[PDB]
RNA sequence: AUUACUUUGAAUAAAAUAAGAAAGCGAAUAUUCAAGCAUGGGACAAUGC
RNA sequence: AAACUGCGGACGGCUCAUUAUAACAGUAAUAGUUUCUUUGGUUACAAGGAUAGCUUUGUGAAUGAUAAAGAUAAUACUUGAGACAAUUCAUUCAAGUGAGUUAGGAUGCCACGACAAUUGAGUAACCAAUGAGAAUUUCUGAUCUAUCAAUCAGUUGGUAGUAUCGAGGACUACCAAGAUUAUAACGGAUAACGAGGAAUUGGGGUUCGACAUCGGAGAGGGAGCUUUACAGAUGGCUACCACUUCUAAGGAAGGCAGCAGGCGCGUAAAUUACCCACUUUCGAAUUGAAGAGGUAGUGACGACACAU
């Protein structure tokens, strides 16, 4: 519709157009709050690699405070109640 | 609000008592009497005289005055235009 | 009588006809209470007007 | 019109107002019999400052219809309308006898008169018969 | 709001932040009416 | 005790409204004392005289339109002449002779 | 014939925005839309006649 | 000084749990209500008694604990006269306003009934203003959702009463079958108080707004009330639920979402400071009081200038 009296459909339109946004729609249902292991916070205190890269990743599991959920969590640095922020990538 | 306001804000008082807006909390609340709140103080805001409007503190003659019977009546002066009241 | 007080420090009243601690909601109209504000009603409690052993001193 | 259990009689017992800015009493409240309490014309309640209009949709209430407002709601983001209703309920003396749906009226707005009717006929101009000759 | 005094900044911070050609030209440290005469042209 | 607001009513379309508050001393309703001479200390401080019951009455020159049930509270328009003024405002029996 | 549209006004709390070292204090200071009131116009429109 | 009496504590301050056309913003009405304060106007050389502080006896551990007795005043409470004012009712004459059997006059009735029996200024009734104010109400405007499509029975209207400061199903009796909905009704969610605003933007827009100011609502949860001019008040009361505290073990009080401050929570947030000197408010008033307010303390939240 394109008519100077159909501001409906394209008010609609866009509505359920919207909900197909992967990032738009992540911050409306409800997942931040019972799914995200931070909630909306920003950290937690709380208690091999991939295939053409060899090694071993050191790492440490850390059960929350809050909501008790296991989580794994990285060592920062060479030969290195804890707080655990996320990574570069945003969950 | 359970009863009558006493208090005054300072910026809620009205703009041309031209007070400033970091004086102090609160401005002198007019008492009741023979001049209303706004329309007291405790054209920078037959020949008439604008008290109300844009035209404050104008003044002038009028030329004609047109009358609506729903709303108000408008007051037309020597030209600027405003109501009755004004 | 005239009046009294109880064991524990409660006055007896005038117009009740009983014998135990009974809870009021009292005023100023019957003495055993002063009000602060005015209008204001406690239950308060006090003690029937027949006399008993209960009476610390008549 | 003496069909209930009281006597009805007028307000202004001893009647005919008549209403204020450019309008003319009908005919029928002059000679008409009835009795109303509401009625502008020939009673204590008066037209203040509102005044709408729009078709009328039902009359199946008693002394009551409803009347149908549409316009238009310009929305910013497209820079376009959309249709809207509004329905208000309007009371209507029987002065007016061939009001019946699909015409247009106009009304004033009056003390609250019932839980929703806050509005008096003013004057009406029939439109087309819908098909179906429905009156108050 | 938080405070009936005024504030503002005196300075913004460029777009890019590693352009040679900008860092020889900027080189005690690195710390509007254009378009004024822009909206009445 | 009793309220008059429209606050627990429903809506014009049926919708059940959600509360929002509490009730308030400026819808206050009152018991209604059918008079079949009391006063009301009212808001703003005037005094309602509420006619508990009372027989005599002034009149100028057996039937209740609204409940039969009335049939012998005094109220306005009953018949006994008809009755005019609002016994349990006013205090006084005040009607004219049909 | 109304309405829409459009032009002007009226009327329009301050603070803030912009405006006549961050600040501070009399700007014509202009807003500030969605409605509502008055008005000149009737080209494009919708409603019945 | 105290006490009686009077006034105020219904403003101020905090918080955002509620709440989805509800509240709120703008606009319109109140010919549908209205006080408090203040301002303008009108309408018997003095009478009668009791009461606190006062004194006396006490009581229990004690609350802002209360009991007895004997006095003494009022601008406390009354009667009483110097002589009207407004309410209800029934009838009638009738000029502003866009618009009124309207303000108003007249007739008869009821009701109420003065200008302190005051003090070195004080008081009653009514009219008007303050009042654009308070309160109700007119129109337009809100986020996501159909894995919410049909919803409502005081429901929608009519009559007559009641109740209200007052309109109105606000309520009661009788009568009618009506009201809303695909132009999204009804219902659901919010980590939803709304607005003025903020962040960012070429234009267009997207996100936030508990939090300076305006309006709303609340004082652990409901509910019921008192006093008054204003409260459904909670730094007022009463009862239940849930807690907190003192106890001589008989009993007893309390409501930090006021200012400081402690815990708990969490990634996440300051002094158990001083003073009415600014601004303002309340008071029997130029004085008193104010954790309102100002000053001082902590304070890489941020902003401006500026050493090396």
């Amino acid at each position: 519709a394109r008519g100077l009296h159909a501001a409906r459909k394209m008010l609609a339109q866009r509505r359920a157009n919207k909900w197909a946004d992967k990032e738009w729609k992540k911050g409306k249902l409800v997942t931040r709050y019972k799914c995200n292991p931070l909630g909306t916070a920003s950290h937690a205190k709380g208690l091999e690699t991939k295939q053409p890269n060899s090694g071993i990743r050191k790492c440490v599991r850390v059960r929350l405070l809050k909501n008790g959920k296991k989580i794994t969590a990285f060592v920062p640095r060479d030969g290195s109640e804890v707080l655990i922020s996320g990574f570069g990538r945003r969950g | 609000a359970r009863g009558p306001r006493h208090h005054l804000k300072r910026l809620n008082a009205p703009h041309h008592w031209m007070l400033s807006k970091l004086g102090g909390t609160f401005a002198p609340k007019p008492s009741h009497g023979p001049h209303g709140m706004k329309e007291c103080l405790p054209t920078k805001r037959n020949t008439a005289m604008m008290i109300g409007g844009n035209g404050m503190g104008r003044v002038g003659v009028i030329v004609k005055r047109e009358v609506h019977p729903g709303s108000f009546e408008i007051v037309h002066i020597k030209t600027f235009t405003t109501r009755l009241n004004n | 009588i005239t009046g009294g007080c109880d064991k524990d420090g409660f006055p007896m009243m005038t117009g009740v006809a009983t014998n135990n601690r009974v809870r009021l909601l009292l005023d100023g109209r019957n003495g055993c209470y002063k009000p602060l504000r005015n209008g204001e009603r406690r239950r308060k409690t006090v003690r029937g007007a027949i006399v008993a052993g209960d009476i610390s001193v008549l | 019109e003496q069909t209930e259990r009281a006597y009805q009689k007028q307000v202004f017992h001893h009647y005919h107002k008549q209403i204020g800015m450019g309008f003319v009493t009908p005919a029928e409240a002059i000679k008409g019999t009835y009795i109303d309490k509401k009625c502008p014309f020939t009673s204590d309640v008066s037209i203040r400052g509102r005044t709408l209009s729009g078709i009328v949709k039902s009359c199946h209430m008693k002394r009551t219809i409803i009347v149908r407002r549409d316009y238009f709601h310009y929305v910013s983001k497209y820079q376009r309308y959309e249709k809207r209703h509004k329905n208000i309920a309007v009371h209507c003396s029987p002065a007016f006898r061939q009001l019946k749906e699909g015409d247009h009226v106009v009304i004033g707005q009056c003390r609250p008169l019932s839980k929703t009717v806050r509005f008096n006929v003013l004057k009406f101009t029939s439109r087309g018969t819908g098909d179906k000759k429905q009156f108050a | 709001g938080r405070c009936l005094r005024n504030h503002s900044i005196t300075y913004k911070t460029p777009k890019v932040p590693y352009e040679r050609e900008r860092f020889d030209a900027e080189l005690k440290n690195k710390k509007h009416m254009r378009t004024i005469a822009k909206v009445m042209l | 005790g009793i309220t008059r607001d429209s606050r627990h009513k429903r809506r014009a379309t049926g919708g059940k409204k959600n509360s929002m508050q509490k009730k308030k001393k400026n819808t206050m309703g009152r018991q209604p004392a059918n008079t079949r001479v009391h006063d009301v200390r009212c808001r703003y401080g005037i005094i309602k005289r509420r006619a508990l019951r009372l027989e005599n009455g002034n009149f100028s020159w057996v039937y209740n339109a609204s409940d039969n049930d009335f049939v012998n509270t005094l109220v306005k328009g009953a018949i006994i002449a008809c009755i005019s003024s609002r016994p349990g405002q006013t205090g006084s029996v005040e009607g004219y002779i049909l």
